[PDB]
């Protein structure tokens, strides 16, 4: 899965 | 609401002893508590809200993902009939995360979009909005589910724009946000070329900043800069 | 009780699942509604019910430490006043730690250890008894202390008997009980005398049947042996 | 902590 914050 | 006895300041503290302890749902329960005595929230504050339900319902998502897999497999031809539990389970797991993002999606509402006028703060609030939507998107599959994902865009877009207005490119909640709404495009529209744009934007516009800043916001910008430079790599 | 509407067979189908998804509270309570519906427990099942408790009381006691440790730092001298927060907090973890031990105490108790008459169901169940009254003696402070204490010891000691007079010193279980034990003896009865010398001789008459088993069962019993060696080396 | 199962 991609990077989020 | 069973915190409506304890102090603002006691919730808070008691927040920070929950991050400590590794217990996000008590972060997040506290938190909620904080919220509804009604004063608008400091940076900090608004960092904790995040954290306590990103870490609640990031778990809830990888549970989710595990179980959804398993049904998929167990409707493949070959796959033998193993009864409605595996549905059933999934939809446990689904209809509480569901009510964690529209816990959070409440409180944005009621009222803490409404109060937030400087930057800071109300671009940070419309991107979890547009977060909990894109959470209510992932498992979404009815009548609703074009207007969840507009509910998310359109959020994610207010956010956008007041930020491209308010905010130098290395700001970190102009980054995050950057970074969310690029995964949104990637996952969640089926539009990967926006996704690639808008990450590579952001992270040229924010390194041609770069030199304005003091090594602490430099720390700070580089590292959600790399989280961007981290997806294109997934992308291309 | 919640469950008291689900199949058995769908309760311990949706255990595994949520073991596969790491949702232990999930896995603990769909296994308590399975004991509740009065049938014994083949091994596999116990192994459920146990995994799922020991993970969930597993994370409430380290977050009982992360607290504990704060507020013993706030009782030090030259720590500034920060009020009943800390206090509070860790008394809310421990309260339900407490109600956690209970359920499966009340579940032991009514009523797998009754009709448990096979040597590896009996010791089993017996070893969780004294297990979740070990985890009550960790955060006991008041008149009954030394009778949880001594309710641990007793179930450790008649499932040690048990095991001795009916199974193999390589066997699984007589192993883990040991282990177990031993770690009363050092961490709760103030006897690392004899925790050492439980590991030991419990190291040493396993290494001597290693011989008669199978290269499967051998990897079964060499992996707790070595949790034994760990101990030692920590205590020594 | 020491090691238990
Ligand atoms: C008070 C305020 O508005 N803050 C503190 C934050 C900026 C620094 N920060 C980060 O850099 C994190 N997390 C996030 C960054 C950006 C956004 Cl929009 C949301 C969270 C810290 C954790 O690792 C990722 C970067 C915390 C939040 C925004
Ligand atoms: C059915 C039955 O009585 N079983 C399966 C167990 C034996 C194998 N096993 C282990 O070796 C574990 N866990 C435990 C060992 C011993 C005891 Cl008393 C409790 C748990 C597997 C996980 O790593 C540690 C060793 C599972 C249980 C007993
Ligand atoms: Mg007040
Ligand atoms: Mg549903
Ligand atoms: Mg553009
Ligand atoms: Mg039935
Ligand atoms: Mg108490
Ligand atoms: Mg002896």
């Amino acid at each position: 899965f991609p990077a989020t914050v | 609401g069973a915190m409506g006895s304890m102090e603002r300041a006691s919730l808070i503290q008691k927040a920070k002893l929950a991050e400590q302890a590794e217990r996000y749902e008590d972060m997040a329960a506290f938190m909620k508590g904080a919220v509804e005595k009604g004063e608008e929230l400091s940076c900090e504050e608004r960092n904790l809200l995040s954290v306590a339900y990103k870490n609640v319902v990031g778990g809830q998502r990888a549970a989710w993902r595990v179980l959804s897999s398993i049904e998929q497999k167990s409707n493949e031809e070959g796959s033998e009939e193993k009864g409605p539990e595996v549905r059933e389970y999934r939809e446990k797991v689904e209809t509480e995360l569901q009510g964690v993002c529209d816990t959070v999606l409440g409180l944005l509402d009621s009222h803490l979009i409404k109060e937030a006028g400087d930057a800071e703060s109300r671009v940070f609030y419309l991107k979890m909005k547009g977060d909990y939507y894109r959470y209510l998107a992932e498992v979404a599959t009815g009548d609703d589910k074009k207007r969840i994902i507009d509910s998310a865009r359109s959020a994610y877009q207010e956010a956008m724009d007041i930020s491209k207005k308010e905010m130098p490119p290395t700001n970190p909640i102009r980054l995050g946000l950057a970074l969310n709404f690029s995964v949104f495009h990637y996952e969640i529209a089926n539009s990967p070329e926006e996704a690639i744009s808008l990450a590579k934007t952001t992270f040229d516009e924010a390194m041609a900043d770069l030199h304005t800043l003091s090594e602490d916001s430099y720390k700070d910008s580089t590292l959600i800069m790399q989280l961007l430079r981290d997806n294109l790599t997934l992308w291309t």
